[PDB]
């Protein structure tokens, strides 16, 4: 049990994607480090956000 | 009428050269099979596609 749990926590600040980590909480709804969009338009505001919620 | 510059030839070879040289460009991108091939061409891409080749390796 404890060898499992730290392995789900070594997946939780370890997962990365483009040298940032998703799952330690970066981008939470009540995120107080950074917010991150997804611009997908061809235009000044047409973006959209995405939550990812701390998974540690 | 005016013989001794061509005007209307110098417009058409440069237009000729200035799409041969993006014909080249657009061949060896086929040849090769990326679309990132030389320095220039979409810096950052190329940036985060050499960090994402370090991650997988």
């Amino acid at each position: 049990v404890s060898q499992l749990i730290d392995e789900v926590d070594r997946i939780a600040s370890q997962a990365e994607f483009n040298k940032m980590n998703l799952l330690q909480g970066d981008f939470a709804r009540g995120s107080r480090a950074t917010s991150m969009w997804f611009h997908i338009g061809p235009n000044m505001h047409q973006r959209e956000r995405v939550f990812i919620a701390t998974m540690t | 009428m005016i013989i001794n510059h061509n005007l209307a030839a110098i417009n058409s070879h440069r237009v000729l050269k200035f799409q041969n040289e993006e014909v080249s460009k657009n061949m060896e991108k086929l040849s090769s099979g990326m679309r990132i091939n030389r320095a220039g061409d979409d810096a950052s891409g190329l940036a985060v596609s050499e960090k994402m080749r370090t991650q997988v390796n």
